[PDB]
RNA sequence: GGUGAAAUUCUUGGAUUUAUUGAAGACUAACUACUGCGAAAGCAUUUGCCAAGGACGUUUUCAUUAAUCAAGAACGAAAGUUAGGGGAUCGAAGAUGAUCAGAUACCGUCGUAGUCUUAACCAUAAACUAUGCCGACUAGGGAUCGGGUGGUGUUUUUUUAAUGACCCACUCGGCACCUUACGAGAAAUCAAAGUCUUUGGGUUCUGGGGGGAGUAUGGUCGCAAGGCUGAAACUUAAAGGAAUUG
């Protein structure tokens, strides 16, 4: 039997959705199923600003959406395997 | 406050990238850091030998002379990994205590409109 | 558009189709605009044009084909000029064109 | 007769005498009778028109090429065949094309091309069904058809001739430096073999 | 050892007027030897200079900037405009979930024989008194709205020179302008040009290019 | 009664030569017997003979074309691209 | 066997059994 | 260079890297969501043209014109087939480098077809909500999409409106989610899978233990690969489903 109502991730009512590619393993998987987690990384930091001009003008950092193919996000990311009444729980933490 | 030129920097796995060269571009300076120090063809990433080699880098940079520049450094992008190597910054970290100052810094990794269909099939690397 | 426009004197007033009788009908002053289809031959177009110059009448160029007239006007044959004899209640002879 | 595609009788007149001169054109696709054709330097980019490589944009089309400026045309004059202009360098006035053969060659920007892609492409698309078709279209361009195979010929005919068996018994490819009688299979093959893979010029 | 150090020595730019602060700093082509040499093969480069290294403070600090060298002489290697571009970091970080983004671009010319594709963006705001947490608008704003931004872009770069236009957006009130006609249609925070390319210019006209220097 | 399911034109070959071939010569057998639409007078009075010759029953006039067709689809392109380099040497 | 695998095997079964009778056909 | 690590591989041909710059074909990122549209397949840059559609609104028109449907027909992912063009990418086949006892693979490399497009086929997908369509009734809840109504609601200030966006209440029709269970179910679970042994609103379709087997045979469609239709002899006491404990 399903073991989760959606049955896959976040997709209702349009039967198609062109799929992405995982960033681990190239493999493609449905967007609307891809797992998405935002990567908001800095360049670090104590150093890198006194024997410098500009006294810390900026500090840019990387911005980049990744996706994972599910069975690689199992393996490494954030997927902590759940149990059946704790996985409906759609909170973020 | 001082001259300037261009840092160049490229992270992938298992290797690092790193060279100085004219604003301009035209002219490049000195540039070979990858596997230079290193030699297991394994560590060539590793941040140890990103620094090991960062430091002939900055030596080359001031033997001919000059004291900043501000980075463009990149992952190899493309349709693979979107996303900083290990031998990145690990060496713009002995670099920059270097004794050499820093300014504008920005990515310059390439990233297209979702196309050019990446490697391994639907399927990808099994393993 | 426009084809909208003919397609009203049609069923309002007076006209005329054919090079023939749209000829005399000019040299007779009683058109006030003539159309010609886009592949109507440049001689035919040159001369039609001279005639409306001295009956003061003005023209309209058809981007379309003798075809394209005919069956803008409703008739079933290629038609290479029309000429208006009554615009019954069209407006073409005071629109832009 | 002989030829694939269409020639265009066009008429002008005789700038030193009252004359009129007709030359004979091969028919790019779409001219028709009683079309005004216009040849120069400055003249416009219509199809049908003779400009010299030097007065079109890179990527025109055009057919019956000269080789050399003046040779009255050259290149691209089969049926359906054209070449591309791909360059100028107007310092030695040149300017590099593309052939229907594929190869790139730079000729001068004097020489004359007709805007256009030459008429009756195509032909080749049909199948010619039967041997007499084939022989209807020989009698007008030569006398080379039917072919005799080699290979049934005796030693004295041919190379390949004679044997218990129809066999060309040694290898078919022929050097370059062959001597006449001794030419006769695949000369200078830098390859052989059924061409596979995808296959077009850089 | 051959030792490049001991090899040909360096040059430097200066930004047109067109500005405040114009000295770039320097560069090193080649010694000018007289066979092939730095006469006829350096005025064919571009540098990545910011604004806020150009004219000020870092209100200005997120456009990039392109510097075509046009020609040298003595002491010369002074370069006029190649275009522009925004930065990875300010634009990621205008691009958040939650809310449209609305992109659109022209090729317009100037009196200075110059056509060019300029780009916007545009977000949407949400009004400081509302409740829904995305913030969207629909579709007939958006083509509404890239209507009118195209119709004020194309209306700026063909009522001027490339100098006055570089003169016209760098205050900024572009970015502004759009709002005048979207205050009407839609909040719309976060718009800026973002970026200029460009294809040609008419033969160097150097008599031209000298008058952005005093 | 409709006389043939497939042969259509072909028929007079028969039997010989082979599906495919036929099949292929039948194409633009179609093609170079059809009438087609005269641009200059806009009857259906344009013909081939000759091919890559096409002619109009009335207003007598002649146009050079493709072996089978009046239009080739490559002539088409080239037109396109032609009309487009010359709108470009004006303005 | 799998499933699909399975059809493959009968479908090339087929193929050979209609070979094998379109030589007495 | 590539990986867990290596190797096949590329480097006097200045590779990998930089700069300016041009070509080709493909794709539409981020914005992207329990958000929209379409009969389904499916559909994401811009603009112009072409016809098309639901929901809303309506004291407009017609007046039973309808529901569902054997036969029959339109469309129908991917791959695949015919004729051109295209052929950048990735990439069945095939060839290789490694690993293995073996390794026709998984990992690496080259790369044919293909991948794209036109004209014509082919008509199958876990084409899935594994859940026929029309109608009625039965229950609470806050989100959101579209239309609408209501207003001495906020914001734009221009000088306040008009407007635009926003707030709030209500009402039609959407995509969901949430809580309950009266009730249902073999259970998982289900506002239908409910209003059934207190068994009947209308209508279409399929199944009748498991194998045999979607095999054989005939008919028919297709260029072919194959699609639709579709048995039996014989064999067998289980095969299955949901849930519990291990
Ligand atoms: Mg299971
Ligand atoms: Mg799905
Ligand atoms: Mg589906
Ligand atoms: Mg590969
Ligand atoms: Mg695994
Ligand atoms: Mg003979
Ligand atoms: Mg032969
Ligand atoms: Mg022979
Ligand atoms: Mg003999
Ligand atoms: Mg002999
Ligand atoms: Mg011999
Ligand atoms: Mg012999
Ligand atoms: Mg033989
Ligand atoms: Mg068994
Ligand atoms: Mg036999
Ligand atoms: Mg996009
Ligand atoms: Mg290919
Ligand atoms: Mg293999
Ligand atoms: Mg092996
Ligand atoms: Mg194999
Ligand atoms: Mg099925
Ligand atoms: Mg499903
Ligand atoms: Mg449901
Ligand atoms: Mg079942
Ligand atoms: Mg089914
Ligand atoms: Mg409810
Ligand atoms: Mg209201
Ligand atoms: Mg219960
Ligand atoms: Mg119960
Ligand atoms: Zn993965
Ligand atoms: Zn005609």
């Amino acid at each position: 039997p399903k073991k989760r109502a959606s049955n896959g991730r976040n997709k209702k009512g349009r039967g198609h959705v062109k799929p992405v590619r995982c960033v681990n393993c190239s493999k493609s998987i449905p967007k609307d199923k891809a797992i998405k987690r935002m990567a908001i990384r800095n360049i670090v930091v104590r150093d890198l600003s006194e024997a410098s001009v500009y006294p810390e003008y900026a500090l840019p950092k990387t911005y980049n959406k990744l996706h994972y193919c599910v069975s690689c996000a199992i393996h490494a990311r954030i997927v902590r395997v759940r149990s059946r009444e704790d996985r409906k729980n759609r909170a973020p933490p | 406050s001082q001259v300037f030129g261009v840092a160049r920097i490229y992270a992938s796995f298992n290797d690092t990238f790193v060279h100085v060269t004219d604003l301009s571009g035209k002219e490049t300076i000195a540039r070979v850091t990858g596997g230079m120090k290193v030699k297991a063809d394994r560590d060539e990433s590793s941040p140890y030998a990103a620094m090991l080699a960062a430091q002939d880098v900055a030596a080359k940079c001031k033997e001919v002379g000059i004291t900043a520049v501000h980075v463009k450094i990149r992952a190899t992008g493309g349709t693979r990994t979107k996303t900083p190597g290990p031998g990145g910054q690990a060496a713009l970290r002995a670099l920059a205590r270097s004794g050499l100052r820093i300014g504008r810094i920005e990515d310059v990794t390439p990233v297209p409109s979702d196309s050019t269909r990446k490697k391994g099939g639907r399927r990808g690397r099994r393993l | 558009s426009i084809n909208q426009k003919l397609a009203l004197v049609i069923k309002s007033g007076k006209y005329t189709l054919g090079y023939k009788s749209t000829v005399k009908s000019l040299r007779q002053g009683k058109s006030k605009l003539i159309i010609i289809a886009a592949n109507t031959p440049v001689l035919r177009k040159s001369e039609l044009e001279y005639y409306a110059m001295l009956s003061k009448t003005k023209v309209y160029y058809f981007q379309g084909g003798n075809n394209e007239l005919g069956t803008a006007v409703g008739k079933l044959f290629r038609v290479g000029v029309v000429s208006i004899l009554e615009a019954g209640d069209s407006d073409i002879l005071t629109t832009l064109a | 007769s002989g030829r694939g595609a269409p020639l265009a009788k066009v008429v002008f007149r005789d700038p030193y005498k009252y004359r009129l001169r007709e030359e004979i054109f091969i028919a790019n696709e779409g001219v028709h009778t009683g079309q005004f054709i216009y040849a120069g330097k400055k003249a416009s980019l219509n199809v049908g028109n003779v400009l010299p490589l030097g007065s079109v944009p890179e990527g025109t089309i055009v057919s019956n090429v000269e080789e050399k400026p003046g040779d009255r045309g050259a290149l691209a004059r089969a049926s359906g065949n054209y070449v591309i202009i791909i360059g100028h360098n107007p310092d030695e006035n040149k300017t590099r094309v593309r052939l229907p053969s594929g190869a790139k060659k730079v000729i001068s920007s004097d020489a004359r091309g007709v805007i256009g892609v030459i008429a009756g492409g195509g032909r080749v698309d049909k199948p010619l069904l039967k041997a007499g078709r084939a022989f209807h279209k020989y009698r007008l361009k030569r006398n080379s058809w039917p072919k005799t195979r080699g290979v049934a010929m005796n030693p004295v005919d041919h190379p390949h001739g004679g044997g218990n068996h129809q066999h060309i018994g040694k290898a078919s490819t022929i050097s370059r430096g062959a001597v006449s009688g001794q030419k006769a299979g695949l000369i200078a093959a830098r390859r052989t073999g059924l061409l596979r893979g995808s296959q077009k010029t850089q | 050892v051959v030792d490049p150090f001991t090899r040909k020595e360096w040059f430097d730019i200066k930004a047109p007027s067109t500005f405040e602060n114009r000295n770039v700093g320097k560069t090193l082509v080649n010694k000018s030897t007289g066979l092939k040499s730095a006469s006829d093969a350096l005025k064919g480069r571009v540098v990545e200079v910011c604004l806020a290294d150009l004219q000020g403070s870092e209100d200005h600090s997120f456009r990039k900037i392109k510097l075509r060298v046009d020609e040298v002489q003595g002491k010369n290697l002074l370069t006029n405009f190649h275009g522009m571009d925004f930065t990875t970091d300010k634009l990621r970080s205008m691009v958040r979930k939650w809310q449209t983004l609305i992109e659109a671009n022209v090729t317009v010319k100037t009196s200075d024989d110059y056509v060019l594709r300029i780009f916007a963006i545009a977000f949407t705001r949400k009004q400081a008194n509302q409740v829904k947490r995305h913030s969207y608008a629909q579709s007939s704003h958006i083509r509404a709205i890239r209507k009118v931004i195209s119709e004020i872009l194309t209306k700026e770069v063909q009522g001027s020179t490339l100098a006055q236009l570089t003169s016209k957006l760098i205050p900024e009130v572009i970015n502004k302008e759009i709002e005048n006609a979207t205050k009407d249609i839609f909040p719309l925070q976060n718009i800026h040009v973002r970026k200029v390319k460009l294809l040609k210019q008419p033969k160097f006209d150097v008599g031209a290019l000298m008058a952005l220097h005093g | 009664a409709k006389r043939t399911k497939k042969v259509g034109i072909t028929g007079k070959y028969g039997v010989r030569y082979g599906s495919s071939l036929r099949r292929q010569v039948k194409k633009l057998e179609i093609q170079q017997h059809a009438r087609y639409d005269c641009s200059f007078c806009g009857k259906k009075t344009v013909k081939r003979g000759a091919a890559g010759i096409w002619t109009c029953s009335c207003c007598k006039k002649t146009v050079a074309g493709g072996a089978y067709t009046v239009s080739t689809a490559a002539a088409a392109t080239v037109r396109s691209t032609i009309r487009r380099l010359r709108e470009m040497v004006e303005a | 066997m799998r499933a699909k695998w399975r059809k493959k095997r009968t479908r090339r079964l087929k193929r050979k059994r209609r070979k094998v009778r379109a030589r007495s056909k």
